[PDB]
């Protein structure tokens, strides 16, 4: 929570950081999708790769990213530390969203981060002592009509309860992966009750199509 | 044409909005995607700009300029710089989850808007700058970009029209302010999500210095819908100045939250009794309403009643019509405390460039944590007015003014309820 | 720059010595606080002329006009892009 480096044992320019191979084709892969002479567009993307491959960003994977890119380390500094994805300290495995802005916390976000907070028997901002879970309350994540809602590491489980987080930090806890949607009846965004639009079919190509086309 | 709303199943743009149907190719080209688009490219930048410019369309991402004189900013001739369309992905307003939907389930769609935005400005390519949260969103349009590929319908001779396009997909890094067009341009140039100053507009400098429009999915994924029906039709629908469709997120306090289309003046008591299931309470329930997402200011139960949810009729009942996403509150919520946290979330999400919007947000959230417990006496009403009003119209993008006018919104309609609160605390600590 | 407005007459600066007793700044030149203010350039030439002084002129110096593009901090094929903002 704090937006400077102290060389720690675990996290310094020693620190061992290097991608694999097939990394090194990804970045390609992201650097090609950005003209010539704007190799620097691609930043994001590539410390993206890097918290992706490492789960979080010491300061080795910021230094290898610059020194790939050829930008100053600095401004690779200013983009982990402007984004709240950059894990600038190492996160458990299973890193918990909870969302807690207003859409959410009509529809009652408190009573889920309570139950994550009595179930896993942590607060806001720990870890477990088995490293596979942390717990952050973050912003609106954009799933506001399936408020309340959570985000595991990828993936958003929506229209939540207390019981609903429960049984699946338990299945987590199991070591499988649960269905990343609504825990409700629905299946995205529909009313709940049923289906007040687009009951019928559509109307396939070319319906309404004006003269002169 | 005097009443407005009930809009059919015909009439809808975003088929297959709700998942029910094959979001891919083979499901798509089954709903009117990805139908006569060679003939729509075929027919020059002019065509269809002007049926973009006949069609009333505005600004889907909230602003509401219009889009096809927006668009006809790019019309202009080639000065040694390519060209770019890119699509605002972002969507990180409370209250607003629209656009994922458009991405997860109508990506077709996405991509032949894309096509036929960027042969109306000339665009070289297209990066939709996606959500990073959106993550399964985002393979989901790529698998559906692959399919565009594939079928040869975007890149080299795209739907056999001789244009060259491809479309690109950027994930962002989770940050709010990165939807604003100027700090998305700086999220993909590999910097800080910084907003640039205005002018230069991105039709002149934008992404990589190069001409540039930023849209909404919704507003690109709704142009060839408008370029195959015709601007007439699509300008049919809603009032004048209010032309169309759209996709409102009835969010909030009600029975069934819900993302659904309606006509674009849809009454919006007509709307939450109609397709949230109402308020949980019935009407007789309601406390205040945020109309179109968290920089809207609020309106109380005696303006809702006979409201519009338009541009002209929101901004006549002094708010916004912003992002069409309707936040429902009751009489069991402490109001105060949610436009604190919703000040909270302005100052989480605002990237600290300006002296305005750096400190004076930071300044209303203590001021408001102050009002939730009451702690603080009637003058600092007033005051944080003249906060709020010195916040608004002096920073370089309208997250200062988003951030301003919630605060504008709960003074203007519930003064009595922050003076009571104050008084209670000075009564029960003294 | 408010302060580059007005021409100044100040003189050549004589010894600055340690007083003895308190390590004070003692001086022996009477002239060594006397700073005057001119309009003009020709205004403080003809006092200095009037009053058997010998000086020397050294010219206003306007600082020159630049040219300025925000646009410029976002080029496309210019070495004038920032790395930041
Ligand atoms: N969709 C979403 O998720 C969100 C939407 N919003 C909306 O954004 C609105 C603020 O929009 P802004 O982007 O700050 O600005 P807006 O006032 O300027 O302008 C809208 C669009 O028109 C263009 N434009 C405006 N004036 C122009 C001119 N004179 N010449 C050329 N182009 C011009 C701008 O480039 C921009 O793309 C808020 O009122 C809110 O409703 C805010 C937050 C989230
Ligand atoms: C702080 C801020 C955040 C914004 N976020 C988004 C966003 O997430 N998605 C979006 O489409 N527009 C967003 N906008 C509006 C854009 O600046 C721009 O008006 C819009 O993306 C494209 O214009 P349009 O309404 O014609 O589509 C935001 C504006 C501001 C000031
Ligand atoms: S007003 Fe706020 S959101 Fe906008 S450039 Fe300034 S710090 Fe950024
Ligand atoms: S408010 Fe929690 S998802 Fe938008």
């Amino acid at each position: 929570a704090l937006f400077v480096h102290r060389d720690t044992p675990k996290n310094n320019p020693e620190t061992p950081f290097d991608f694999t191979p097939e990394n090194y084709k990804r970045i390609e892969a992201i650097v090609k999708n950005y003209p010539e002479g704007h190799k620097a567009a691609a930043v994001l993307p590539v410390l993206d790769l890097a918290q992706r491959q490492n789960g979080w960003l010491p300061i080795s994977a910021m230094n290898k990213v610059a020194e790939i890119l050829q930008v100053p380390p600095m401004r690779v500094y200013e983009v982990a530390t402007f984004y709240t994805m950059y894990n600038r300290k190492p996160v458990g495995k299973y890193h918990i969203q909870v969302c807690t802005t207003t859409p959410c916390m009509l529809r009652n976000s408190d009573s889920i981060l309570e139950a994550i907070q009595k179930k896993l028997g942590i607060k806001v901002g720990e870890t477990t002592p088995d490293k596979l879970f942390t717990l952050i309350e973050v912003e609106c994540l954009g799933a506001c009509v399936n408020a309340p809602m959570v985000q595991i590491n990828d993936n958003y489980y929506e229209d939540l309860t207390p019981k609903d987080i429960e049984e699946i930090i338990d299945e987590l806890k199991a070591g499988k992966i649960p269905k990343p949607g609504p825990r409700s009846g629905r299946f995205s965004c529909e009313p709940a009750g049923g289906l007040t639009s687009l009951t019928e079919p559509p109307k396939g190509p070319g319906f309404g199509v004006q003269a002169g086309l | 044409k005097t009443s407005f709303g009930s809009l059919k199943d015909e009439d809808r743009i975003f088929t297959n909005l709700y998942g029910r149907h094959d979001w891919r190719l083979k499901g798509a080209q089954s709903r009117g995607d990805w139908y006569k688009t060679k003939e729509i490219l075929l027919k020059g930048p002019d065509w269809i700009l002007g049926e973009v410019k006949t069609s009333g369309l505005r600004g889907r991402g909230g602003a509401g300029f219009p889009t096809g004189l927006k668009w006809s900013f790019m019309n202009k001739p080639s000065d040694g710089r390519p060209k770019y369309l890119v699509v605002n992905a972002d969507e990180g307003e409370p209250g607003t989850c629209k656009d994922r939907e458009i991405i997860r389930h109508d990506p077709h769609k996405l991509v032949e808007g894309c096509l036929v935005g960027g042969r109306a400005m000339g665009a070289r390519a297209a990066y939709i700058y996606i959500r990073g949260e959106f993550y399964n969103e985002a393979s989901n349009l790529q698998v559906a970009i692959r399919e565009a590929y594939e079928a040869g319908l975007i890149g080299k001779n795209a739907c056999g029209s001789g244009y060259d396009f491809d479309v690109f997909v950027v994930r962002g890094a989770g940050a709010y302010i990165c939807g604003e067009e100027t700090a998305l341009i700086e999220s993909i140039e590999g910097k800080q999500g910084k907003p640039r100053l205005k002018p230069p507009f991105p039709a002149d400098v934008g992404v990589f210095g190069c001409p540039t429009t930023v849209a909404n999915v919704e507003t690109v994924a709704v142009s060839p819908t408008i370029c195959r029906r015709g601007g007439a039709w699509f300008a049919s629908f809603g009032r004048e100045r209010n032309s169309g469709t759209k996709l409102f997120n009835i969010s909030g306090h009600v029975n069934n939250p819900c993302t659904v289309e309606e006509e674009m003046s849809v009454p919006l008591k007509e709307l939450i009794e109609k397709h949230a299931g109402g308020v949980t309470g019935g009407w007789d329930n309601l406390l205040a309403v945020i109309p179109g997402g968290s920089s809207t200011p609020l309106i109380p139960k005696s303006v809702c009643e006979t409201v519009l949810m338009d541009f002209d009729a929101l901004i006549q009942a002094q708010t916004g019509l912003g992002t069409a996403a309707v936040i429902v509150m009751d009489r069991s919520t402490d109001i105060v405390k949610a436009i604190a946290r919703l000040i909270e979330f302005y100052k989480h999400e605002s990237c600290g460039q300006c002296t305005p919007c750096r400190e004076g947000v930071d300044w209303m959230n203590k001021v408001m944590a102050r009002f939730v417990r009451g702690d603080a006496r009637p003058a600092e009403i007033d005051s944080l007015w003249e906060i709020s009003k010195q916040i608004e119209g002096h920073t370089i993008c309208a997250l200062g003014d988003g951030a301003a006018w919630p605060v504008q919104g709960l003074i203007r309609h519930f003064r009595p309820e922050l003076e009571e609160r104050m008084q209670r605390f000075a009564q029960q600590h003294q | 720059v408010n302060n580059t407005k007005k021409w100044k007459m100040e003189f050549d600066t004589r010894e600055r010595w340690e007083n003895p007793l308190m390590g004070w700044a003692s001086t022996a030149d009477p002239l060594s606080n006397l700073v005057l203010t001119f309009s003009t350039k020709e205004d403080a030439i003809a006092f200095a002329e009037k009053n058997g002084w010998s000086y020397d002129v050294e010219e206003r110096k306007v600082p020159k006009p630049k040219s300025k593009s925000y646009g410029a901090n976002f080029s496309w094929n210019k070495r004038t892009r920032v790395s930041t903002k």
